[PDB]
């Protein structure tokens, strides 16, 4: 519920830059940035086949995106990211996907352990 | 015609109203700064460009006629960024209209500031009345289309009808 | 039409033929987004076909979202990426013609049977950038890859 | 097509209830531009009335034209006259906005029943400028006019 509200609404703004993309070079940076998280969740939503998700998978996937950490990364490489990150926080961090669940969301102490899971695992990709 | 081609030409010219006002945007910010630009290198001035769709800029200087603008060899990198010192014309009347070692310098600096200024209210202009004109034939396209919808919808349904009723 | 609509799950894998196509000269007319079949799976065809045939496809419906747009809002007004593309995709498109032994009476040129590691290699390094030099007739009606080389050498003098 | 032909013959009012309206908060979400009515002539709800809701329809008609400008050029370019338009056509959009009784355990907020005598003077004195003054979000979730001037004396 939480994650998917401001993907949702950040979708939805992007919706309507969208078509400023391909024809724009000459952006003001507010719809620069709208168009840089609307391809980026795009890319989140992407999904390979026969391998569903848990939803506190999902929801740590979503994180990534909504609060910024995959904004500079190129979008070509989402795909790679998401699955190497989640292959990471399955492998390292079963405890924190279980208390995802059983907290039922996420809470600030979830929320910290995120921040510098992502913020690591990201600088370690682009090494 | 077809649903087929209305679908096709109304996927087309949905799109080409949006960059279109897309590009009214981008044209009206750069015109914005260009114009209040022009005011401190107006009065000093006493003392076209790569880019088209801008209405009749390029062609009026070149029916007037080495040269600035790359529009102006094909009928470099000028346009794209605001005129510096560094760095025929068309003066600046106001968004809907223009008219067509160190003294040299001076005119050629007046005469970009000047042409940018004019290009930029122009392109404003163009892509505006574009976006205007791309949406009266995408709001005629979708009642053909309706009309089209419509008739395809009884025309298959009369023919029902008639099958049946011969038996 | 109810007719070929019908038969459609009746297979495994479907060619569809666009006289779109055919009306530029490229045969087979193959439609390359509206061709599926079962085995396109890259646990079935190996991750490499898989993903030139996705890249392939990419490409081609980017091509596709800006071609309309293009025709009528100009060439020069597209970044320097998205004209890399209009000239991949354009390359593509002509790359996936072929001259058909059997079509020799219609085409002129001798038929040409290209096997699929050579396919794949061919498309896979247009994709990469590897021809951006070569001009788009070279790909035109042609076998492998080697002979779009060869025709572009024959095509400068 | 022939369903809602037939049906519009028959019609003497549209309610058009916006997505986009009710994206930014005004509750309830009706079009205010969109929606019609075919009484709202002078020959039948008065003179007084109508020349309210046509300067009402005429000033966010024109704070619509306005916001492209507003996007380039920013709000302080604009003239004395075309400022003081924003600002009421900002606060006629607000005074639109009613809480509803009917939504007061969702909310807890207390419902309005505006009576139509206090409609239209409400928004007769917006136009004529008797509340530049007042904060814009004073305007917001309130009955009558009255409600947005102890709102406003509320705040800070």
């Amino acid at each position: 519920k939480q994650v998917a509200g401001t993907m949702k609404l950040e979708l939805a703004q992007y919706r309507e830059v969208a078509a400023f993309a391909q024809f724009g070079s000459d952006l003001d940076a507010a719809t620069q940035q709208l168009l840089s998280r609307g391809v980026r969740l795009t890319e989140l939503l992407k999904q390979g086949q026969y391998s569903p998700m848990a939803i506190e998978e999902q929801v740590a996937v979503i994180y990534a995106g909504v609060r910024g950490y995959l904004d500079k990364l190129e979008p070509s490489k989402i795909t790679k990211f998401e699955n190497a990150f989640l292959s990471h926080v399955i492998s390292q961090h079963q405890a924190l996907l279980s208390k995802i669940r059983t907290d039922g969301k996420i809470s600030e102490e979830s929320d910290a352990k995120l921040k510098e899971i992502v913020t690591n695992f990201l600088a370690g990709f682009e090494a | 015609a077809t649903l087929k081609d209305i679908t096709r030409r109304l996927k087309s010219i949905k799109n080409i109203q949006k960059i279109t006002k897309s590009m009214k945007m981008v044209a009206a910010a750069k015109y914005a700064r260009a114009e209040r630009e022009l005011k401190p290198a107006r009065v000093y001035g006493v003392g076209s460009s790569d880019r088209g769709l801008c209405g009749a800029i390029h062609s009026s200087v070149a029916k007037q006629m080495i040269g600035v603008g790359d529009k102006i060899r094909s009928i470099k990198e000028v346009g794209r960024r605001p005129p510096t010192f560094g760095d025929i014309f068309n003066r600046f009347r106001s968004v809907i209209s223009y008219k067509t070692e160190y003294s040299l310098a001076n005119i050629i600096y007046y005469s970009l500031k000047e042409s940018t200024t004019s290009e930029q209210s122009a392109r404003m202009t163009a892509m505006d009345n574009a976006s205007k004109n791309a949406s009266e034939m995408i709001d005629k396209l979708t009642l053909t289309f309706n009309r089209t919808r419509q008739a395809v919808i009884t025309k298959e349904l009369i023919e029902i009808i008639s099958g049946a009723a011969a038996l | 039409d109810p007719a070929p609509a019908t038969t459609f799950a009746h297979l495994d894998a479907t060619t569809v033929l666009s006289r779109a196509i055919a009306e530029l000269g490229i045969y087979p007319a193959v439609d390359p987004l509206d061709s599926t079949s079962r085995i396109m799976d890259p646990n079935i065809v190996g991750s490499e076909h898989y993903d030139v045939a996705r890249g392939v496809q990419k490409i081609l419906q980017d091509y596709k979202s800006l071609q309309d747009i293009i025709a009528i809002l100009g060439m020069d007004e597209l970044s320097e990426e998205d004209k890399l593309t209009v000239s991949r995709a354009r390359k593509i498109q002509r790359f996936l013609s072929q001259p058909f032994q059997v079509a020799e009476v219609f085409t002129g040129h001798l038929g040409k049977l290209v096997p699929l590691k050579e396919t794949i290699k061919g498309f896979q390094q247009i994709l990469a950038g590897e021809y951006d030099h070569l001009p788009e007739q070279a790909f035109y009606m042609v076998g492998p890859i080697e002979e779009a080389v060869a025709k572009a050498d024959k095509l400068a003098e």
